[PDB]
């Protein structure tokens, strides 16, 4: 369904299809939609439409009142109101439904979003800093100043939120797989390789995490257990990159085991959202003010560019935590990716 | 040098 | 005391002084060595000699089949034969020893480290599964392919771990001491002032950890405890800067203090290795193949490049962690630098 | 899935779970099942069950002079019918599945194997010696005799055989080799690794790093695995025997420091009908697997009677005349466990 | 992490936590452990734990037969069994631990420490033989004769190696520098002042060793080299105090000087333990039994007491020498200390 | 993915 935004001057009106827009991996998603104004206030006064890719990270006035501001990291620019002799060769199925159904005022705009832009990912706040924040977004506006487009104020401006999820390639990759020794104070009996194979690396929002985790032991230093705890990888580059871990699920059995051979069990994980509903620091997908998002997908940063890149950087692990005699508490890592399917 | 503060975002139909 | 590795095949013997350089501040510890080779099947086969400063964070062949490998840091190359004009002109007296020493077929080879180079940090493996395995190195290497310098393989190539470990600079920062108040909703007084005093700001593997904590009290939720806690931060720098906690040493007596007064202990630590051997994820400085290490030092951040630090950038902190009645666990931290 | 055995009596029957049991080793896998008798041929005659640990190295009606039989290691006995006021005081939870399904009548059974006894493991023979043997096993035996719990036979009993089978640092032998015609290290030869314990279905590379072969030419490096075929009855014997080995001409120079990783694969029917060789236990006709390694646990008071596996990548290098020098290790092949 | 040493007696089970015990300035570390004991041997027989301060210089037997044996700078005698109406009062919160863990008969001690004892601390061998050894040592006795604490023997005995340690204080002398005149028969002009500036006063282990060497010069008699060399002084007082000389560690470049200007370098050293390692007469920190130590601590000897500290004083001094045509190695020292 | 090892040498 389409929805619009009005000013409270009823001037301008943005009418749009979607507030979540597809990162298709070939292409991006472009917004379609019309602006709608009225022409008895607006004589010879030029409306414009915009879109502001942005990136947040802290107060509105008080970051500001230093030596700079958020970076933009893009913003596009195309002019509505008087079409330079009317210049949209195609046009939108749904700027076909818009401009029949409103008036013969409605001005048709479209905006080509240049991909070597990341996604629209906020940090999960604490619970106890009020005036805290950070995350980029994408938001788009409608405006008109009487200056020509440079210059531009408020008032006129109509906003909107809108995001830009990533979605996940067709080629998965490899068969991603740890398999490593220790070496010990007290027992130098080996005492544990292990293997934590798996059977996929790009999963999609729904489809569970079996690690086939294959222990193998010669004496010493009984095992208590064996726990796989998810690890989400929260990202922040702000003036230092940042991480803060924290398991978002995690699930074990006690499965106990013996003294020189090999055991092997599958673990199995769900990472649900309601579960981690009401908790501090876990980086979720956007979502449009209240309707229901889920867990982030995993960003991944390109191979190689001039500036790095700036935001929450969401990825994830499978963390293979055990418990042995006495007690230690000893886990491996590995990388792997969650993301999206595109449509 | 950039942008200002808000008030208003919710419904959806 | 001066080393060696003949290389495999009796052509590329490679002599050096020492498997620990210096990371110097106004320098760093540059390479002197020299490479013992023989006539008979290097004929018209050129020698070189690279120093390839790499970093580390996982398995060989199978991050070698994904679309990375593994961000060689820094790579140096030098052309031992043959030599372009006989280029060795301040020879070290260790150059000068082997020289002498050896065959006069020996050709020197000396390498100085840029300004931009972290040092040798491994991050610890576990009990358990513990070879995800991280760490930055030094490692210097002879080899001789027919193609010019820009193509090589394995079978000539003299591969020898050395480190560079960080050092402390020249003066420490003014005495640290800075924490928390702690106001509450249902016992109203000033309710645990605390001093955590300390007295330096940059420690090294040789000294312990003194803090002097001073309650100021007018109580009325009794106290019970303080225990101290060393921190580290084994921040790791992938996609992100990671700050992943646990503590290396702490420790604590059960001095109580009273209502409306002010109290004061030294508490100490010492943070071992010996005791946090056969533990997971404690960045410890980097380790020579199999040879004894200890507790990572500071890393720190210069003032100010263009691109962000990746790798594991050690912190550590004591916390100073109180037991209050009916058990809330307050605490705080600071900032200080083993470095 | 289950599985059962009736006499040609049809008087005792016996449900099991799993003919493969884990030999664990701070336990091991205990016997769980359940003995199905008639009632009005067994009336006032004594049901009882048994597991048979076993050595046989031979004929059966033939190597009954040895002064002996099948020294059986161990023997279990537990008193099945009349049930005895019956200490099933842990019943198990398949042994619920088969009490209720059958009649009320089940008799549960169940067998707790010491630490002394070896795995199931035989050696292969020859295509060509018919009338051979040997091996371990372990079975599980049904019966009753019109005795006392001495004596026995056959008719009642009711046997299924089943099995015991067992579900380093990165190890590396870097050798010298000084000769009579040679003056040089003229081989040192390192075969790293990154596993000591495999299964099967994950292959065998061996990253051979070559240090000077040379002042005698090398024709090359062949890399073996030889499963160490180990049998004490009367005396500990070893039978060598390569299950699996390949080769490729990658040709170390005088003066260049080679390495290669060789891949090999181990498989079962490249080695079926051969000589040698030891098998894992197998069911009656149904497809078994190459024998895992057995291990012996520190400190027994009796030495173990029975075959013990072990495996080994010998790396046989040969030199310019087509001498062919090598080394071994230790490297040791167990199962992976559910 | 707690480690225990179960004596094959049972009857002695002695629990710890830490072997090395942080000997701080205004405290030290308490030895806070338990011994489990079994009650059917032990049918009125008695329970005691001691800390023996114990030094050593010699041979184990040889020593004993003479007129002498160790000077044992202080013994801490508990008696655990039978206990008072409760003995423990402050228990520790290991021994919590170590009590609900264990059973009714595990049994408490603690060993306070004054404050005249001096660290765990030794020499380092040589690698060639003819019988020695020398170092302080603090250990731990469990044990249970029929007679009197003042008398004991074998037979019960369950001992452990613990550590102490000396940790030098928060502020750092001056700023120690050097710039000397020399004096001659051949060369008139002052020739040779040497400032061999510093920056601090008391380093650890995981520091560098730079010092700025700024040569003043104008004369003749070139000068050929400044080598740079870290001086060990192994003071001994057991019959009498001596000092024996050998370098941990020595750096130098070929850093030629002019006649009449000031020319200036940094000279920069790493005295590691790995390079010093299977070398003879380099103090090392006593370390527990085979586990790997650091180079010795310097020891500071108290500003005056009656009685005159016995043993193994070390000191550290950073000698700079230099070489002058056509070869006189001229240098000096300073004070300063690795606590 | 450049490159491997051989795995030890540890003094002299």
């Amino acid at each position: 369904r389409v929805f619009k935004k009005s000013s409270p001057n009823c001037k301008l009106t943005v009418y749009l299809g979607k507030r979540d827009f597809v990162d298709h991996l070939d292409k991006v998603d472009p917004v379609d939609g019309v602006v709608l104004v009225d022409p008895d206030y607006l004589k010879d006064r030029k409306v414009f439409v915009t879109l502001t890719c942005a990136f947040r990270y802290g107060r509105e006035d008080l970051d500001v009142l230093g030596l700079s501001f958020r970076k933009d990291l893009f913003i596009a620019t195309y002019q509505a109101f008087p079409p330079m002799p009317n210049p949209p060769r195609p046009p939108t199925r749904l700027q076909d439904r818009l401009l029949k159904k409103l008036g013969q005022h409605a001005h048709p705009f479209f905006f080509t979003i240049p991909q070597n832009l990341p996604c629209s990912v906020t940090l999960q706040p604490g619970p106890e800093d009020t005036g805290k924040a950070c995350g980029v977004d994408f938001e788009i506006r409608a405006f008109c100043a009487k200056s020509i487009e440079e210059k531009s104020h408020k008032r006129n401006s109509v906003r909107l939120i809108i995001r830009k999820v990533q979605f996940a390639p067709e080629t998965p990759g490899p068969q991603p797989s740890a398999e490593t020794t220790r070496h010990f104070l007290m027992s130098d009996r080996r005492s544990l390789h292990l293997e934590a194979s798996l059977d996929k690396e790009l999963y999609y929002h729904g489809e569970p995490l079996n690690v086939n985790v294959h222990v193998t032991n010669n004496s010493a230093k009984t095992v208590k257990k064996i726990r796989v705890s998810v690890r989400q990888y929260a990202d922040i580059c702000l003036f230092s990159t940042a991480q803060y871990k924290c398991p978002v699920a995690q699930l074990e059995q006690d499965d106990q085991v013996s003294p020189s051979s090999t055991f092997c069990k599958v673990y199995t994980i769900t990472p649900l959202l309601s579960d981690n509903r009401e908790k501090r620091g876990l980086a979720l997908d956007g979502q449009l003010k209240h309707e229901d998002t889920n867990l982030a997908s995993s960003t991944i940063v390109k191979e190689g560019a001039n500036k790095e890149v700036l935001g929450i950087l969401v990825s994830y692990r499978v963390k293979v935590k055990l418990v042995v005699s006495r007690g230690g508490d000893v886990s491996v890592e590995l990388p792997f990716v969650l993301m999206h399917p595109k449509p | 040098k950039y942008s200002a503060k808000t008030g208003l975002t919710k419904l959806i139909d």
